[PDB]
Parts: C-alpha cells; structure tokens; sequence
C-alpha cells in the first residue's frame, strides 16, 4: 500500500520502487553540562578555624 | 505489437515525462513559498497592498523559480530527444535509404532492409536482418599446396567434411570444387602455417 | 554537550584534541569528535543508520507478496537475506543463478517463482556456452533465417508553450 | 539535506511541496540511465562464452588480456593495471552499481572469447569457431591486404602484436594520466557532492547555517522567516546540483552511446 501511494494513482506492476526512508532513531538524549566553574573554597568559608 | 504494449514503452515514457512536468507545474500553483496563501486574490483581499506586495513578491519568486526549473528540465529533455532524433535520422539515412554494414547498428545480425513506420512522437523501424541458423563443423586450412605453390581462396573458405576439399562462402554452405579460378597462387607451401595437400 | 545538540553513534576517539580542542567539526559545520564537560574525555561520532526503503513486487495482479529492501541499512538494526546493496525482508535467497527480472543491486536480482514466492539470487550473466575452439576447425552455416526486429525511437516531444504572467 | 531532522523545516518545506520530489525523480532517472548505459555497452553478447585452455592462437599471446583465474576477481592483468590507476549523512548517498565490477569483468571475458574464437559471427548470430589465423586473414581481406601477406608473415605479425601488448602494459603502468578522462569523471562527481556539503555552511541571508541555532536564538515566528531563507538557499543549491548532474549524465550517456557503437562495430566486427 505504501508503494501504491508512492505511484499516487495506480496499482503496482513488476519492478522495484523506492518508497520511504527508514532511520535508526536515537535511543535517547544524553545531556551533559559542567558545574560551569572549577572550584571554590566553601569548605573553608564554613569549616573555618 | 498487438499483445505487448511495453514494446513501445520508450515513446510512452516520453509522453509521460512531459505530462508529469506539466502536472507538477500545475501543482506548484498550490505551494505557499512562505506567503500566507497560494491565491494572490486571497493575499490582496486579506493583507494591505503595502504588505501584500511583499507576500506577492515571495509567491512570484517561488512560481518563477518553478518555471525556471521546469524550462531547464525540458531543455535537457529536448536535448536528449534531439540526440535520439539525430540517431533516428542517421538510421533512416543508412539502413532505410541503403544498407548499413555497421555491425549490429541496424538490428542484431547482418542487416538486409528496414521499413519505417510512424508512431505518436516517434518512429519504429522494421529492421529486416539475416541470421545464420544451422551450423556444421568442418576441417579447414589456410591454403592448399597443390604443386609446391600455395593456393589461397580468392573469396571464401577452404573447407573439408573429412574426405574431399572444397571452397565455400563465409556465411553459407555452397561447397564448390577447388578449381584454379576460385583460388589464387602465392608463394610456396612452407611459409604457410597449417597448409594441407 | 554544553548546548551542542547532535545525533549519532557515540564511540570513543583517538583523535588528538589539543587541550583547547573540545569538539571537532566537519565540512558541513557538523561536529565529528566531541569531549566530556564534567570528567574531560574524548569521543567519536558516526551518525547512526538512515537508509532507503524500496519495495520489490511482481505485478499486483500476479501476486500481493512483497520484498522490502532496506538500502544503506543492515537489518541487524531494524526470510531475511543480507545483500551488498542492503538487505531483503520477505525473499528467500536461492543459489541457482537465473536470468534476473527485478534488479535489486550489487549484482543481485529477484523474481517471482516457486508455493509461489519472491526469491533473490545473483545474476546469471548467461548460459556459459564454451565455444569449442580448434586450430583447424571451422563452423559454416548451412541454413538461415530472415528475422525482422522492431527499433523504437522517440523523435519529437509535445511542443508546449507557457505564458509567464498568466 | 535541507534540515537535519528539524520538524519546523519539515513543515516550512511542505509549504514548498514537490520541489524535492521533482529532484528525486530526476536523480532516479539518472540512476536508471546509468544502468542502461552499462547494459548498452557490455550486455550486447547473449551467451557468456568461455575460452578453451588450448592457447593455440598462432603465437598471439593473449595471457595478458585473457582472465587470470588465480586472482579473486577474475580480471585480466591489463584490467588490474587500470583498477590500480583509477582510485555523507545528509541524504547524500551513493547507490551501488547494479552490475558489479566482476560481472563486467566476466562480460568483457565473454566478449574477448567470442572475438578470439569466433571473431565476429558471435555478434550476428551464434558463435562459429574459426582458426584465429584465418580470422586475421579475413580481417586483412577487409583492410584490402590479401591472405598471403598474413599467412606468410604470421610469426612476424605475432611478434609485433605481443611487443605492442607489452608496450601498452608499460604505458598503462607508468603514465596514470592515460586514464585521465575516467578520473576526471569521478573527480567531477566528488566535487559536486563536496560542494553540496559546503553549501550547508552558507548563511543565504539568515543568521546562521544551523537551523537548530536559529530556532534556539529566534522565536518561532521569526525563526520561520529565517528558516525560509535558509530553505530557499539550500533548495536552490540542490536544484543547481541536480541540473549540473543532469547535464553531466547527458554527456556521459552520449559517450556511452559512442562506446556501445564502438563495442558493436570494432569489437563485434
Ligand atoms: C564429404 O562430401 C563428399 C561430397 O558430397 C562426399 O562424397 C560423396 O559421397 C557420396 C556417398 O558415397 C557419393 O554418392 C558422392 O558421389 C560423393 N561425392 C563426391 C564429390 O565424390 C563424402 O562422402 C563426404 N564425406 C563425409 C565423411 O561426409
Ligand atoms: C603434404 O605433403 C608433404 C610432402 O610429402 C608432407 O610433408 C612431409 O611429411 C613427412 C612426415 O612428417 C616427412 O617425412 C616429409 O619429409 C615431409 N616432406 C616435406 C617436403 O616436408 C606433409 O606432411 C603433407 N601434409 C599433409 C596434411 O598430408
Ligand atoms: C606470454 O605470456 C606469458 C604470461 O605472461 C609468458 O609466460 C611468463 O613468462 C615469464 C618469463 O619467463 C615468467 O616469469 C612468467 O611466470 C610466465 N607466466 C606464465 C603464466 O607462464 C610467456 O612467456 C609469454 N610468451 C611470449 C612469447 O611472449
Ligand atoms: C619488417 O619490419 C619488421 C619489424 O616490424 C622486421 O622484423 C624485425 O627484423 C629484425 C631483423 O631481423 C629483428 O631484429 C626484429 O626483432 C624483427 N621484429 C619483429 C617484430 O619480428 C622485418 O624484418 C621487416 N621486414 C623487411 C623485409 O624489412
């Protein structure tokens, strides 16, 4: 039926007809951001002598 | 011709291509090309002329690009059709108006005649060709050493079923007796490689 | 990767990204080799399989059986037979090479044949008729045929003409 | 090509409609024509003829052009020299040639076997075995020279032919430019494709060449106009490309018809 729709009018005859485009869809989406800025000494702002 | 319509497939394809192009042009009138609609009347009735002008410019650019694409397609297709037509004229001149000795240019086999027949936007040649049907093996020889003089066949083949020797034609079997007029003399019967007696 | 959106098989990269090289790029402004923001590590990309879907069919009147050829896709991903053009689903692969009807590609062709089914095989280039050559044997034709063939040639096309404004 | 799986582009492209279905039809025609070209050139013989192991062709060494069985691909040494001489993810795909290189090799093998054992009658009807010396004598008759010249100088002509084959080997092995034309063809194709790839980097008047960047920056109402500019640019590039390749395929078809005319006239006669 896909092929019949590709020809857009008639009933298919002998041969091969390019119909559609399969694509291996992405399994998921990987999101990876940084802590933005390297490091700050909170451990000393809190645990100060 | 009566049963298999696909015998004329090429011509049909030509027609189909043309029709296809035209139909696609028709369908291009339905695309928006970025405007609000495909009907300039609808654009002008909806939008004010100052902005309807920009929308109509988008639509005009789209339709003009479609026309350019189409005329280019048909220029290329007409170039191909002209190539095929020059080929057909070369045929009509060579095979029809003569006998083309170009091997397999006018049908598989030795070409005898041709008969052109009109057809919608095309021609159909009835290439009448000779085709040798039945084959027989024979023992052959390049020349024949009669009296130390190598004898070569003037036009044809030295053939031998297995008992006598004869001269024949290279496309039919008329084994004739090897007189001194079916053959010409050249040299001795040593330089020849494979000469018989 | 830090806002960088992109799809594909994420393998690892041996590509030496000098410290200032986080993500790579291609000829079509598409990243090819990337890196980690959190725990810096390099990676490679190969966009995973897209491909064409082409339907092989005898005439609908003859049968309604179909052979779906996935081109540019190994059906490891998605009566399954792996070709070099792609892979077929719905066609048994016969080894007997016949003259082929539906050219599949990469030398392989299909046809409707018996239990009628769609079968795929390699093209038989013709009956392997070995001509019995000999240094002193010739073959002379004794009888002939006068065969008439048809040669179809397109000569003209529809002399169309368009009006631009209309 | 126009967009890497962006739905907004998909819809704004539906606004244009058949503008790419056209292109696909054209390219499919081109591919079919390529197949037809190959068949026109090589598939002129009906049956695959096979050379007998007895190489008693009167000194005419044909080993260098008859297929060598040892090679995995059954190809003649000359064809190996030729093969050594000649050397994306955006919808751009290369469909495989229907006829493999090995099937074309077997076709040329059958043609050589026919023109060697039967000479030319294999093209008109069925192959008719004939001693190669007599076949060259008939060719000489066709030139205007009589059979005696050949039969009396068979050894000398054989030596000249073998030396000429050796010279051809040397010229093919040394000068790569001998196959320049074919290389040019390949190069042209590659060039076109590469340029298409590079067209994905042009702005065409928009802010960027990445529709994702446009959509992330601009609101959809204005991102639509920018994507329309980008789509127009990329579609125009595609049209230019398919036109270039239509013209180039027309030229290739002309050369292929010339090659088929040769294969029919010189080879088969
Ligand atoms: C080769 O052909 C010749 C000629 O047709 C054959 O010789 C004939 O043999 C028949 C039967 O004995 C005789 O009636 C004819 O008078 C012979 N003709 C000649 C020219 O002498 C010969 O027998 C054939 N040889 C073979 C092996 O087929
Ligand atoms: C044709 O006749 C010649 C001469 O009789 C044959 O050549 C002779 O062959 C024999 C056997 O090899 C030799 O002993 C003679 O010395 C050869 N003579 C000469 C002059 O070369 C030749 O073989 C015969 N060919 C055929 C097909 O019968
Ligand atoms: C015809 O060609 C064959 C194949 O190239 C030649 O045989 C080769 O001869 C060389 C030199 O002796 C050897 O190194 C190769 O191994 C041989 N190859 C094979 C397959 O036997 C042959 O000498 C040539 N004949 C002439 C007269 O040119
Ligand atoms: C005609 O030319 C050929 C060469 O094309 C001559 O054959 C050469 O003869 C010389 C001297 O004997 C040899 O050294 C060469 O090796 C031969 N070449 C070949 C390809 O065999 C031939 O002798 C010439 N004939 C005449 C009468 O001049």
């Amino acid at each position: 039926s896909e092929t019949k729709c590709t020809l857009k009018s008639f009933t298919v005859e002998k041969g091969i007809y390019q119909t559609s485009n399969f694509r291996v869809q992405p399994t998921e989406s990987i999101v990876r951001f940084p802590n933005i800025t390297n490091l700050c000494p909170f451990g000393e702002v809190f645990n100060a002598t | 011709l009566s049963s298999t319509a696909s015998a004329l497939g090429k011509l049909q394809d030509v027609v189909n291509q043309n029709a296809q192009a035209l139909n696609t042009l028709v369908k291009q009138l339905s695309s928006n090309f970025g405007a609000i609609s495909s009907v300039l009347n609808d654009i002008l009735s909806r939008l004010d002329p100052p902005e309807a002008e920009v929308q109509i410019d988008r639509l005009i650019t789209g339709r003009l690009q479609s026309l350019q694409t189409y005329v280019t397609q048909q220029l290329i297709r007409a170039a191909e059709i002209r190539a095929s037509a020059n080929l057909a004229a070369t045929k009509m001149s060579e095979c029809v108006l003569g006998q083309s000795k170009r091997v397999d240019f006018c049908g598989k086999g030795y070409h005898l005649m041709s008969f052109p027949q009109s057809a919608p936007h095309g021609v159909v040649f009835l290439h009448v060709t000779y085709v040798p049907a039945q084959e027989k093996n024979f023992t052959t020889a390049p020349a024949i050493c009669h009296d130390g003089k190598a004898h070569f066949p003037r036009e044809g083949v030295f053939v031998s079923n297995g008992t006598h020797w004869f001269v024949t034609q290279r496309n039919f079997y008329e084994p004739q007796i090897i007189t001194t007029d079916n053959t010409f003399v050249s040299g001795n019967c040593d330089v020849v490689i494979g000469i018989v007696n | 990767f830090n806002g960088l959106t992109g799809t594909g098989v994420l393998t690892e990269s041996n590509k030496k990204f000098l410290p200032f090289q986080q993500f790579g790029r291609d000829i079509a402004d598409t990243t090819d080799a990337v890196r980690d923001p959190q725990t810096l590590e390099i990676l490679d990309i190969t966009p995973c399989s897209f491909g064409g879907v082409s339907v092989i069919t005898p005439g609908t009147n003859t049968s309604n059986q179909v052979a779906v050829l996935y081109q540019d896709v190994n059906c490891t991903e998605v009566n399954v037979f792996q070709t070099r053009a792609g892979c077929l689903i719905g066609a048994e692969h016969v080894n007997n090479s016949y003259e082929c009807d539906i050219p599949i590609g990469a030398g392989i062709c299909a046809s409707y044949q018996t239990s009628q089914s769609i079968i795929a095989y390699t093209m038989s280039l013709g009956a392997e008729n070995s001509v019995a050559y000999s240094n002193n044997s010739i073959a002379i034709p004794t009888n002939f045929t006068i065969s008439v063939t048809t040669e179809i040639l397109p000569v003209s096309m529809t002399k169309t003409s368009v009006d631009c404004t209309m | 090509y126009i967009c890497g799986d962006s739905t907004e582009c998909s819809n704004l492209l539906l606004q244009y409609g058949s503008f790419c279905t056209q292109l696909n039809r054209a390219l499919t025609g081109i591919a079919v024509e390529q197949d037809k070209n190959t068949q026109e050139v090589f598939a002129q013989v009906k049956q695959i003829y096979k050379t007998p192991p007895i190489k008693d062709f009167g000194g005419f060494n044909f080993s260098q052009i008859l297929p060598d069985p040892s090679k995995p691909s059954k190809r003649s040494f000359i064809e190996d020299l030729l093969f050594n001489k000649v050397t994306k993810f955006n919808g751009l795909t290369v469909l495989p040639p229907l006829l493999t290189d090995e099937m074309i090799a077997q076709y040329t093998s059958a043609l050589l076997a026919g023109t060697i054992t039967s000479g030319w009658t294999f093209g008109a009807g069925a192959a008719l075995q004939i001693p190669f010396a007599m076949q060259m004598a008939y060719r000489f008759n066709g030139i205007g020279v009589t059979q005696n010249v050949l039969y009396e100088n068979q050894k000398l002509i054989a030596n000249q032919f073998n030396s000429a084959i050796g010279k051809i080997q040397d010229s093919l092995s040394s000068t790569a430019s001998a196959l320049g034309k074919l290389q040019d063809v390949v190069n042209q194709n590659a060039q076109a494709l590469n340029t298409l790839v590079k067209q994905l980097s042009s702005n065409f008047g928009a802010i960027s060449s990445v529709l994702n960047d446009i959509l992330s920056r601009l609101d959809p109402p204005e991102a639509e106009v920018q994507i329309d500019r980008l789509i127009t640019g990329r579609l125009q590039s595609l049209q230019t490309y398919v036109t270039q390749q239509l013209i180039r395929a027309a030229e290739i078809r002309a050369s292929a018809n010339l090659a088929a005319t040769k294969m029919s006239e010189c080879v088969l006669g």
